[PDB]
């Protein structure tokens, strides 16, 4: 099957979320740039997400990261754009 | 089309024809075409990689390397009916569904 | 079917003519009579007879028309455990628990585990289906000796 | 009378004969059921056109 | 050829995972549309019989006649003992057959590095454990004969008699010259770039320990080869 | 044939239209493919022509299951047929009995996987000989109606398209016999014409000029389904007299 | 070297025995226990596809432009007559395409042995029989084409266009490059001055007349040399 699919399953509180955190980890992957895990050994051939959160570097929370005021999940847009240099459209 | 049984075949693929492919996962095609010498433009590539090509078995394998299908029985029952498997370009007409399946 | 018709027909045992009781998994001096007996004329080999080392090493003796059974058993016991650990589990195939694999091993084990743990049972299922040919004829249907009287 | 007929002529006794593995090819376990069966193909209706 | 594509433009790549010296999981891909099961049955048939060694064919024990008895001042019994050597393998020049003694008692877990090193005779394993001696007078010295055979010859059917003639005190073991106990082979799918339906060679090597499950391949390469070289020169 | 009959699969080829019956006895002086000609000697018996009667075998046409139904002679030169021998063979028979598949070596054997439920393996010396390759006719009709401009055309003008699709074409549009189409070759020339909603102010003016029949039709003919790549092996003529007989008749 | 005796004292007699073209069988003995039914298998794995070859490809017919067609002077029609042709084994020295000139007329079963003879080219089997003509001008020019390969290659994925530039008439045909179509092997026991316990190999090998047996049995001991051969440069 997949890799560590009971680990990542462990990984959340509901089996849905996972799916949920997976998919956006993917859609942030290909728009901003690339991801965290790379280097040393990271995935071989052409590959995806979840060897990521397999891996203890993310952070998957209700409301990680948003704004004070109003609920504006930009702000995290705006620092991930500035960060990272490859562009999508 | 006609459905037939995959051994070597996993549960986590499936056996699909090349040429069933070469229709159905077209609009994956063009934005592959532009990143190699394959085709030049959007608009120029919809009259090539529309039918009967050869050129396009390589760039195409490139793009369902992780993008599963779903197959699909027309008498469906029950929640098994419609499951996921990574396609395989494998030669001939029939679909390979594994044997536990 | 095809899948566990292999692997039924690797765990089996033959029996022929058979006379002096041979058991010598556990006795002492069974292992040696029934030892030199092998390659006289009165024990055959196709009978129950378990005597040596390991398992990996009892097929090297089954290859030389030596030892017949118990190593099918062996040879199963090694191969699906080694591309899936926990073998306290991993030991009931049989014929009715074939279904109930799928289901003690999850419990225990995970969901991945029994990923993988499919794809072996798979391979050697059909492998051994051929090795052997549990090929159906005519005379395969043995009638009853007993038929004619009751009719 | 079958089984009469199969001894009057070549080759195998009872039915069954001793084949060997494609793959490995040594003694194949035990005889099998060989012979020349008379099948057929079915015609493709437009539906087996993909 | 070079320019389109074959078995030649794309070699078998192996990549070998040696661990210690009793087994070795060998990997091999990829291979064409028929080419996974007649490499590794051409080897397997080959590393069962053809491939030489040497095995264990008969071993004494000082007070002791049977090969189920026991022994004094020893923790295991004399069964598993001689069962362990099975397992334990050496290697000779050329000898027919040769004798090695070993003398050891006191506080101290005997091995087959205790045996006295012969100039025709070589270990390979010393670590191999036999015995573990302990106190009340663990006095244990056996003679271990080792041959020079082929295959598998039952203990049945060789029976030697260096004191077993007239004398008594040799007991008959099993001997498995050939130094590959187990072979397997798996057929796997393979994920290529071009065509997907590549079949996958898998064996994982047993042996013994007369040799190392990497030369235990070429030497079973070789000799396929020389049937091969048969058929030029006609006779 | 099967290696076992019953004794009725030479009863079915007789009885049924499936295998030719001669009218009357006589000397077979010639045999064709296409036609079996018998020279009956009705007068005094000379190689000179008397009671000719032609026998016409249908060759190659389609039939309700896309089948093809064929009549391969049997009679050689020169063998006095009687009233109720055969002539020509049928669809699959042999020479006077019945031989719908044919006859293998069959090894019952769970091979690996494959074989699971239903499944049938095969060697790859199936292919390389023509002995399961059974013959395949599709029916493509291209109708031309009447069109709010114009009744519609038949001719080989047809625009937006290549020169190989216009080569195997004639001067009418309609390809010959014997052509190695495929995916995307024309089979029927059919045009039809446009309509002032899609006519420009640039093809207004040479319609009026250089001529009517300039730039009024579009491209609209049959081509070959996408997958599919065969051959032509009858085309179909017709030329209705209001229409006058253009080049096509 | 002789080294030890076992197999270099003891070298394999193989006799060869040729007929023509096609069937030629070769003994090969003495050999060591399970041995004989292990080298049958091997060359057979390789003597079904690394095996290449030539045989038809593009087949003309005078007044035929398609396969579907019938000809005035014979019986059996062109699709059946295409078949006879596509069994038809042709065997060149060096040359990639060649056209077989073909041509007869009037009364007469027209064979395989009718076909214009080449300097490269030679028949095997000349007599299959294609079809029976008739009288009435029955005349049957066909233009064979022969070119290089290996393995099985449909008609519908070379599509080659010969006679097809400006002209046209012609119809692509199925190729079988493969060479050998059946291969025994026997493994009855020999008996030796020495030892009881031998196997005799007789493979009698059977080509359709492209590639001569002491060529064919010759370049598959090459490429299955190979393949035991990427079992050294580890990495």
């Amino acid at each position: 099957a997949r890799v560590t699919v009971q680990d990542a399953v462990e990984k959340i509180g509901n089996r849905f979320d996972l799916v949920l955190v997976a998919a956006r980890r993917a859609r942030q992957m290909q728009v901003g740039g690339k991801d965290p895990l790379v280097p040393e050994e990271n995935d071989k051939t052409t590959v995806i997400a979840l060897r990521e959160i397999e891996e203890g570097l993310i952070n998957n929370q209700i409301l990680d990261v948003r704004e004070r005021q109003e609920q504006q999940e930009q702000e995290a847009a705006e620092l991930q754009a500035v960060t990272a240099i490859a562009e999508g459209r | 089309s006609v459905i037939t049984v995959g051994p070597y075949l996993r549960l986590h693929q499936c056996g699909l024809p090349k040429k069933m492919a070469l229709e159905l996962f077209k609009p994956f095609i063009y934005g592959k075409l532009e990143l190699r010498g394959l085709a030049t433009t959007i608009k120029a590539a919809k009259k090539m990689v529309e039918r009967e090509e050869a050129v396009v078995w390589d760039i195409l394998d490139e793009v369902i390397r992780e993008h599963p299908v779903l197959l699909n029985r027309a008498p469906t029952l029950h929640r098994l009916g419609i499951q996921a498997f990574e396609p395989v370009l494998i030669e001939g007409k029939a679909i390979q569904l594994h044997p536990l399946v | 079917q095809d899948v566990v018709l292999g692997l039924y027909y690797m765990t089996r045992d033959c029996v022929n003519a058979k006379g002096e009781g041979m058991v010598l998994t556990g006795p002492k001096e069974a292992e040696r009579l029934y030892r030199s007996g092998l390659a006289s004329l009165h024990a055959r080999v196709k009978v129950r007879i378990t005597e040596y080392e390991k398992d990996a090493n009892g097929e090297l003796v089954a290859k030389t028309s030596l030892k017949d059974t118990t190593v099918g058993r062996a040879i199963l016991w090694m191969i699906v455990p080694k591309g899936l650990p926990y073998s306290i589990v991993n030991q009931a195939l049989g014929k009715k628990a074939i279904s109930k694999m799928l289901n003690t091993c999850y419990r225990i084990l995970g969901l991945k585990p029994t990923v993988i743990f499919a794809d072996q049972i798979m391979y050697t299922g059909f492998a051994y289906a051929a090795r052997s040919g549990a090929s159906v004829g005519i005379d395969d249907m043995v009638i009853p000796e007993k038929k004619h009287e009751i009719i | 009378e079958i089984k009469e007929l199969l001894k009057l002529g070549d080759l195998p006794t009872s039915g069954q004969i001793r084949l060997y593995d494609g793959r490995t090819g040594e003694q194949f376990e035990r005889p099998v059921t060989v012979g020349y069966m008379y099948m057929l193909k079915l015609n493709h209706l437009v539906d087996d056109k993909m | 050829m070079q320019g389109s594509v074959t078995e030649f433009l794309k070699p078998r790549l192996v990549d070998i995972e040696q661990v210690s010296s009793t087994h070795a999981k060998v990997t091999l891909e990829p291979l064409e549309r028929g080419f996974g099961h007649t490499l590794g049955n051409a080897l397997r048939r080959i590393l069962l019989s053809s491939m030489p060694g040497c095995a264990v064919t008969e071993v004494e024990i000082d007070g002791v006649l049977h090969e189920y008895s026991t022994k004094e001042g020893v923790q295991e019994d004399i069964l598993e003992i001689l069962l362990n050597l099975k397992g334990l393998a050496v290697r000779v020049q050329g000898k027919d057959e040769v004798i090695l003694t070993l003398n050891k008692s006191g506080i101290g877990p005997v091995t087959a590095a205790d045996i006295t090193h012969d100039g025709d005779v070589e270990i390979v394993k010393p670590q191999h454990v036999i015995c573990h001696l302990t106190d009340e007078n663990a006095s244990i010295s056996m003679r271990i004969k080792v041959q020079r055979g082929r295959g598998y010859v039952p203990a049945s059917t060789r029976i030697h008699s260096e004191e077993d003639e007239r004398p008594i005190g040799r007991l008959l073991v099993d001997a498995c010259y050939s130094p590959v106990e187990r072979i397997a082979y798996n057929v796997e799918a393979a994920r290529v770039e071009q065509r997907t339906d590549l079949d996958k060679l898998v064996i994982e090597m047993e042996t013994n320990g007369t040799i190392d499950p990497e030369e235990a391949i070429r030497r079973a390469a070789t000799i396929l080869a020389e049937q091969l070289e048969a058929f030029v020169d006609l006779r | 044939k099967p290696l076992v009959g019953t004794g009725m699969e030479r009863a079915v080829a007789v009885d049924s239209g499936v295998t030719a019956v001669a009218k009357r006895g006589g000397v077979v002086q010639y045999v064709d493919a296409s036609r079996i000609v018998i020279k009956v000697n009705e007068d005094e018996m000379y190689p000179g022509e008397a009671g000719i009667d032609i026998y016409n075998l249908t060759k190659y046409t389609r039939s309700n299951q896309n089948t093809c139904i064929n009549q391969m002679p049997c009679v050689s030169l020169g063998e006095p047929v009687e009233r109720g021998d055969v002539l020509a063979d049928g669809p699959s028979t042999d020479l006077g009995e019945l031989a719908l598949g044919q006859n293998m070596r069959v090894a019952f054997m769970p091979w690996n996987g494959y074989n699971f439920e239903d499944s049938i393996l095969v060697s790859e010396r199936v292919v390389q000989e023509d002995r399961f390759t059974t013959i395949h006719i599709q029916e493509l009709a291209c109708v031309s109606r009447d069109t709010k401009l114009g009744p519609e055309e038949i001719t080989a003008d047809i625009p937006n398209v290549g020169e190989a699709a216009l080569s195997k074409l004639d001067e009418s549009g309609i390809v010959y016999i014997g052509a190695e189409v495929t995916g995307g070759d024309i089979l029927v020339g059919k045009v039809t014409p446009k309509g002032e909603t899609q006519l420009t102010p640039e093809e207004k003016l040479l319609r009026a000029i250089f001529g009517e029949k300039a730039s009024d039709v579009k491209d609209s003919s049959l081509r070959v389904p996408n997958g599919v790549s065969g051959t032509v092996i009858d085309v179909q003529v017709f030329t209705r007299d209001g229409v006058e007989k253009d080049k096509r008749a």
